[PDB]
């Protein structure tokens, strides 16, 4: 989608394997400002907005 | 901007009490090994204050 009308994807009621997304080499930018990248597979959150 | 003061943002494990670690070794934050070479998920342990 376009930036002025960015889609908001809600991720909930499921298990997320952030290691698979993290280890992909095509991602040239992976910057987390409130959490640790290696702790994403251990922490739990109510819902995720994408 | 004074950059003479540096802090260690990344380490593999926590320090012991009254332990000084001055090692400038590259940090493996990802699945791909670094082998002492900077790059993706291979960040310098020392960062300077602004």
């Amino acid at each position: 989608a376009s930036v002025y009308a960015w889609n908001r994807k809600r991720i909930s009621n499921c298990v997320a394997d952030y290691s698979v997304l993290y280890n992909s080499a095509s991602f040239s930018t992976f910057k987390c400002y409130g959490v640790s990248p290696t702790k994403l597979n251990d922490l739990c959150f109510t819902n995720v907005y994408a | 901007g004074n950059y003479n003061y540096r802090y260690r943002l990344f380490r593999k494990s926590n320090l012991k009490p009254f332990e000084r670690d001055i090692s400038t070794e590259i940090y493996q934050a990802g699945s791909t090994p670094c082998n002492g070479v900077e790059g993706f998920n291979c960040y310098f342990p020392l960062q300077s204050y602004g």
